[PDB]
């Protein structure tokens, strides 16, 4: 058994963190007070769930989570919320004033005065670990804390824990839900500083999640709660193999091995099916063939892009529910003949399949319906570079006139770092181009 | 077509299916960069307080 | 980022300032004695932003009342809500500034300024997290203009890392007290360009025209003008005063509205435009609010937005309405009139919905625009300035207080620079 | 009011389309860099498909299909026909073609070249047209770019009087729903000089391109014979109609080519939508058999037919997605 520490940075990181830990607790049968009736080894053990939960002599199961925000408001709702007993206050770190949507304010100014405190509380969780494998980091590309502080944390975690793997869950900015106009600036700045320090990163485009909620959940104007409950399902699918008995993706090192051959190209596309409204009367339950086919529809992806006009490097299929290998291979065979799936010459055309027999758990009273079988596809496709191109063009439009730049410089940053971050992105866009066509 | 590496348990099962074969900065450097921006901030506040004193 | 310190200076500053506290105290359910008699808990959740906690549950406005004349400040104290203000925060001289910027800035105001700063310091020390400062004042008189900008300069020395916000009332020959108003305004703008993060440009010309052409009042008083001011002041502060989708503060507003540090002069706008007392009974639909708030007739600065381009826009809808429809209408305006929003700031319009409507209206919309059309306001002041200055007229009022001709030339230059800076991005 | 952008300056077809849209008083043209459009008339190279369908409150449409270059580039067209099961290795309507790189399928090319030597028959190829393979291979390496070596049609159909060569151009519009619309009016791009069987050196009588011809305009204006006159010639000289002898095969080739690429290029469940005008180039032999030469991504229209075709593009490709305040096409059923 090898333990994992979850770090939740900024509003987006914290609220998604809350959504995930709520779901994990329902999945493992852990109550809001921290008691787990099914658990027989009281105050100890090295089971698969112990990767994410440590134990106390009283019998409480405490998350291996640290929540960090430069502003009290959001984490105060975790301190007073229905899962208050689940965490001990030392895990929940708050500041006084936030990074005001400024990368430089979160990285340089407010980053400096809190970095040592956070790493100390991270070390507090790492000392309880018999053999820590590494970190799962939850943040937004767009916010000041989410971009600025996360990249400084990723710099320091590489120094203090060089042997350990680091995985990212990142919220890519969308104008339909965005907080700030400078989110393209923050996104490019944070990617440049985090690229060397991140082993595998899962981008979630808020646009995709928003439109899935409108189309498939019938929600007119999706709130963060609507988006996060959906995001948490996808995150749960990805982490399931670390928390349960299985043989695919059992440790964080295997995520690199299975999904990332080129170390810079470490952004797998996630696709999830099916998303069905709970207030929908009469739903015909979708088969293995139908849900696997839905993994190749752009409208089901976490980032909108076209995988047909790109190449694959790796492909994982992660099923939850009533699924057998025979049905999977039958589904794969039909899809291969009917769709454009192109792999790179230096990789085997193939899939790595993982099935967990337990059907996905939905939060009671939530928007998602209980389903007999579900699937998350994780594919490393060059098509995801579309998201980088979109973001780079918006960056180029603003930066050409030097708009908003003075806010960053005013916090100690240099104008050169903007062009340095953009040159790395231009290099990354070329990397995808070479592998692509 | 070929179904390999099949592992089973009570929780579920996993396998690979192959269709076709193929054809860091230091602690010192971080503290330096962070302080370099703190110096550039302090120069900007000093040039503000100099201008206001005038 | 909780506490804001409000300062009101001179006749106009105190009169619009009193109306502000009158309006927002009604919205937060506070009576003229300081006690909370509201029904919703949403009224109290962000009350600390403008009000200081007191024993017995009493709430006191974080407001400092500044004047060089005791006249207007006695009118506040004997006025409708005047009993709510902390009595110590009434800081006044005796002589007055006689509509003279130099008297406010250099002579009479210098004598009184340290007393105000002692009250500022006392209010700042209570604050858990001081967000910054907001000033209400006119730019055409002597106290609010001269002393007001002297305060801003001094506050920025003591608190260099805090946001400075102004509600600045622009002079107009249509609503004019003295001929020297274009002198006083140019000297003030010179100060505002350097020392503020955000300025809401409230033009007296625009407020007159709204009262004349739209509200049908043939001879409007200052009370009719200030009704429009306080309703706009209510709307622009709604997001700071109430919980929403966004955690809204002054710095975040500055980061997102101001692409270049000198270009921080905002066009306020309100819909629907109402006159005093008499109520409209028909509530406006979401498409009607969106059409009106972007309409020139609803702008609080006498500039045609079609003559310039929008750098950034902040909009706030108040009342129980479809948030889907708000999004649809806001996107419709942008896509129908795409040329009037700069292409080099992507997604430059942000919109918020607050459930609580203002007194008397079922649903309303408040507009905050950083348009390049604001140059017309500064050009108008520049033209009126030059007309007198080329003959050095009325200048003896200022030279007699120690001011040089060079200081006028410098201020004329900086404002003309600001105009050409706004012109640069209109064509880019 | 709908909004569009123009990003192709040279496009003679879409210059007429942009002109017609503005004239309806329901369409406004924007600046090139404006992202807030309904329609995009895009560039020929490096078209930013990844930026499309990401503007909330806007239905976005483009006049190009991403991936359509597979059909429109000569080297890729050969690869598509040879690899696609739908097309098959044995394609009746496509001339024997091989892809050759300069310093590849050279050994497959030379082995087929031996079959024409073993039977001692017509062994003439096109890249310039030469009889010997050792003279053609020197030309490809001399240029630098990748060239297609194709079996030359030695016995083509020849118009009378004049003994003239020709090629048929068909204009096809694939809409947003993947309806395949063939325009009823085609054109024959005709040779003016009589066809020479032994002399392959002369390039005027062998190549029938409009630019190379400009003998010019002797038999018909601008070397262009339209669909009414050509049908009449076939009726008199051969006792057959254009519909039966030629057009059924053309409809078969167009439909076969576009059905092949449909799963790869379709915008049915995409965030942005695509249409495209294609120009199909055909060759008729002596026995009235139609052969496909190439497919064109940005085809030019014939001068007479600009007014009608460009209105057609607006009607079924544009106004079907963006409605306003008999048909000139034949729908190819699938
Ligand atoms: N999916 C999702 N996105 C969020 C959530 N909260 C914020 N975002 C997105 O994240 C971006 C803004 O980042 P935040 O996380 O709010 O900023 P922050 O990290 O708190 O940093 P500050 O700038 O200091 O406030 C925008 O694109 C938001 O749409 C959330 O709960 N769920
Ligand atoms: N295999 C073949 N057999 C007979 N004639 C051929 C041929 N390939 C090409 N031609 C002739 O050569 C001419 C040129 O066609 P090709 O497709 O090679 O060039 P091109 O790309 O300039 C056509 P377009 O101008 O429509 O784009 C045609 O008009 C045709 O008559
Ligand atoms: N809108 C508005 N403008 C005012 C009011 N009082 C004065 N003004 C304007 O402010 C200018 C004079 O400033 P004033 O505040 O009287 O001078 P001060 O007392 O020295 O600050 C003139 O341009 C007037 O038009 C008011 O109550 N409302
Ligand atoms: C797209 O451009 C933008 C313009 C402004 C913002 C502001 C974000 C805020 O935190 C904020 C702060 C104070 C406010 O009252 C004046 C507002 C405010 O923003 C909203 C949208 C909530 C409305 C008003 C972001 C982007
Ligand atoms: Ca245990
Ligand atoms: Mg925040
Ligand atoms: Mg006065």
């Amino acid at each position: 058994m090898r333990e994992c520490i979850s770090i939740h940075v900024g509003q987006a990181g914290v609220q998604i963190g809350n959504a995930c830990w709520e779901l994990y607790c329902l999945e493992h049968g852990i109550q809001p007070d921290g008691q787990m009736p099914s658990d027989k080894t009281i105050g100890g053990g090295d089971d698969s769930f112990n990767t994410f939960f440590s134990e106390t002599g009283a019998g409480k199961h405490v998350p291996r989570a640290v929540f960090v925000d430069l502003e009290p408001t959001v984490i105060d709702e975790v301190r007073t919320g229905t899962y208050r007993q689940l965490f001990h206050p030392e895990q929940l770190i708050t500041g006084k004033e936030d990074a005001a949507n400024n990368y430089a304010r979160g990285h340089y100014t407010i980053g400096k005065e809190i970095i040592d405190l956070v790493l100390d509380r991270i070390r507090k969780l790492a000392d309880q670990c018999t053999g820590l494998q590494g970190f799962l980091v939850f943040h937004s590309f767009g916010g000041g804390t989410g971009s600025g502080f996360t990249s400084l944390l990723m710099e320091r975690l590489s120094v203090d824990y060089g042997k350990k793997s680091k995985l990212e869950f990142s919220i890519y900015p969308a104008p339909q839900v965005s907080t700030a106009v400078v989110e393209p600036y923050n996104s490019i700045l944070t990617t440049h500083t985090t690229l060397e320090h991140s082993d595998c990163a899962f981008m979630v485009d808020n646009e995709a999640i928003y439109d899935i909620c409108r189309r498939n959940l019938d929600i007119e104007r999706p709130t963060y709660t609507n988006l996060n409950r959906l995001i948490s399902q996808i995150v749960s699918s990805i982490t399931a193999s670390l928390r349960f008995d299985g043989a695919l993706n059992v440790d964080l090192t295997e995520f690199q091995t299975n999904l990332v051959p080129y170390p810079r190209i470490h952004f797998p596309l996630a696709t999830y099916a099916p998303v069905i409204s709970a207030e929908k009367a009469y739903h015909e339950q979708l088969s293995v063939a139908e849900i696997t086919n839905a993994c190749f529809e752009p409208a089901n992806q976490m980032v909108k892009c076209d995988p047909r006009h790109g190449k694959y490097m790796a492909c994982c299929l992660l099923y939850r529910g009533d699924v057998v290998p025979k049905d999977v291979n039958a589904a794969i065979a039909t899809i291969k003949t009917k769709r454009s799936i192109q792999f790179v010459d230096w990789c085997p055309t193939g899939f790595k399949v993982g099935i967990n027999y337990q059907p996905p758990t939905v939060v009671p009273g939530g928007d998602l319906a209980k389903v007999q079988r579900a699937v998350c596809m994780l594919s490393n496709t060059t098509a995801i570079a579309e998201a980088w191109a979109r973001l780079d063009h918006k960056f180029d439009l603003m930066y050409a006139k030097r708009a908003f730049v003075h806010w960053y410089v005013g916090e100690g940053m240099e104008e050169g770092e903007f062009s340095e971050a953009r040159e790395d992105m231009a290099a990354l866009e070329k990397d995808y181009e070479e592998v692509g066509v | 077509m070929e179904v390999i590496e099949l592992n089973k348990c009570t929780s579920g099962q996993s396998f690979e299916v192959i269709l076709k074969p193929p054809s860091d900065p230091s602690l010192e450097e971080i503290q330096k960069k962070l302080e370099a921006a703190e110096e550039r901030r302090k120069y900007q506040e000093a040039e503000l307080l100099k201008h206001l004193a005038e | 980022m909780r506490e804001i310190v409000h300062i009101q200076a001179g006749q106009c500053g105190n009169q619009i300032g009193a109306k502000f506290w009158e309006v927002i105290s009604d919205e937060h359910g506070i009576d003229p004695t300081g006690s909370y008699h509201g029904d919703s808990d949403l009224q109290l959740e962000r009350i600390n932003v403008y009000y200081n906690e007191a024993t017995g549950n009493k709430y006191v406005p974080r407001a400092i009342l500044v004047d060089l004349e005791p006249g207007t400040m006695d009118s506040v104290r004997s006025g409708p809500f005047g009993q709510i203000f902390r009595p110590d925060n009434f800081v006044f001289g005796q002589s007055g500034a006689g509509n003279n910027w130099a008297k406010g800035h250099y002579t009479e105001g210098a004598e009184l300024v340290d007393s105000v700063l002692d009250v500022v310091r006392k209010e700042s020390e209570s604050c858990d997290c001081l967000q910054g400062f907001q000033l209400t004042h006119s730019l055409g008189g002597g106290t609010g203009s001269g002393m007001g900008t002297l305060l801003i300069s001094k506050i920025r020395e003591e608190y260099p890392d805090r946001i400075m916000n102004t509600f600045s009332v622009m002079p107009s020959p249509k609503v004019s007290d003295t001929v020297v108003e274009p002198y006083n305004a140019t000297l003030s703008v010179h100060q505002l360009v350097e020392n503020t993060d955000e300025t809401y440009c409230i033009d007296n010309e625009a407020l007159y025209d709204i009262c004349f052409r739209t509200l049908k009042l043939t001879t409007p008083t200052y009370g009719d003008l200030n009704h429009l001011v306080s309703a706009t002041m209510s709307g622009v502060t709604t997001c700071l005063r109430f919980p929403g989708q966004l955690n809204a503060d002054l710095r975040k507003l500055a980061v997102n509205m101001v692409p270049f540090p000198r270009l921080h002069f905002f066009m306020p706008g309100f819909a629907p435009l109402t006159s005093r007392g008499s109520q409209q009974y028909r509530a406006l639909t979401v498409p009607e609010l969106t059409q009106q708030m972007f309409d020139s007739k609803n702008m609080m600065a006498a500039c045609d937005p079609r003559h310039g381009r929008y750098l950034t826009v902040a909009a706030i809808f108040r009342g129980r309405m479809s948030m889907k429809e708000v999004d649809e209408q806001m996107l419709n305006v942008q896509n129908k009139n795409s040329s009037y929003f700069v292409e080099w700031i992507p997604n430059n319009v942000k919109t918020a919905v607050c459930d609580i409507p203002p007194r008397g209206l079922k649903m309303s919309a408040t507009f905050i625009g950083n348009s390049t059309a604001i140059q017309e306001l500064f050009k108008r002041i520049s033209e009126q300035f030059t007309a007198m200055f080329r003959r050095k007229a009325f200048l003896h009022w200022y030279t007699g207080e120690g001011m040089d001709e060079m200081e006028f030339t410098e201020a004329e230059s900086n404002m003309n620079d600001l105009v050409s800076e706004y012109q640069q991005y209109q064509d880019a | 009011m709908y909004t569009f952008v123009v990003r192709d300056e040279n496009s003679s077809v879409y210059a007429e389309v942009s002109r017609l849209l503005l004239a309806t008083g329901q369409w406004k043209r924007l600046r090139k860099d404006n992202p807030r459009f309904n329609l995009m008339l895009g560039e020929r190279n490096r078209l930013p498909f990844g930026r499309l369908g990401h503007e909330p409150g806007l239905v976005q449409l483009v006049n190009y299909y991403r991936g359509a270059d597979k059909l429109c580039r000569k080297a890729s067209l050969v690869k598509l026909i040879k690899t696609s099961p739908e097309l098959s290795e044995s394609c009746t309507w496509f001339p024997e073609s091989y892809v050759i790189y300069p310093t590849d399928e050279r050994e497959v090319f030379l082995a087929a070249y031996n079959r024409r030597r073993e039977g001692r028959e017509g062994n003439v190829w096109i890249a310039l047209i030469s009889s010997e393979a050792s003279e053609l291979l020197d030309f490809i390496d001399e240029q630098g770019q990748v060239h297609v070596i194709q079996k030359y049609l030695e016995k083509p159909l020849l118009l009378e009087p004049g003994h003239r060569k020709f090629d048929i151009r068909s204009w096809v519009l694939v809409d947003h729903l993947y309806n395949i619309y063939l325009y009823r009016e085609g054109v024959l791009r005709t040779s003016s000089e009589p066809y020479n069987s032994a002399n392959f050196q002369d390039k005027t009588c062998h190549l029938t391109n409009h630019c190379i011809q400009k003998n010019y305009g002797r038999y018909e204006e601008g070397n262009e014979m339209f669909f009414e006159e050509f049908n009449q010639y076939l009726m008199d000289a051969l006792n057959t109609t254009l519909e039966n002898s030629i057009l059924l095969q053309i409809k078969h080739i167009i439909r076969s080519c576009l059905m092949c690429i449909e799963p790869a290029i379709s915008t049915k469940h995409l965030h942005y939508q695509s249409f495209q005008l294609f120009g199909f180039d055909f060759m008729v032999d002596e026995e009235l058999k139609v052969w496909l030469i190439e497919v064109n991504g940005a085809p030019a229209c014939a001068q007479k037919l600009y007014a009608e075709l460009c209105q057609g593009i607006v009607d079924v490709a544009i106004s079907s997605v963006f409605p306003l305040a008999t048909s000139i096409f034949i729908k190819l059923h699938h």
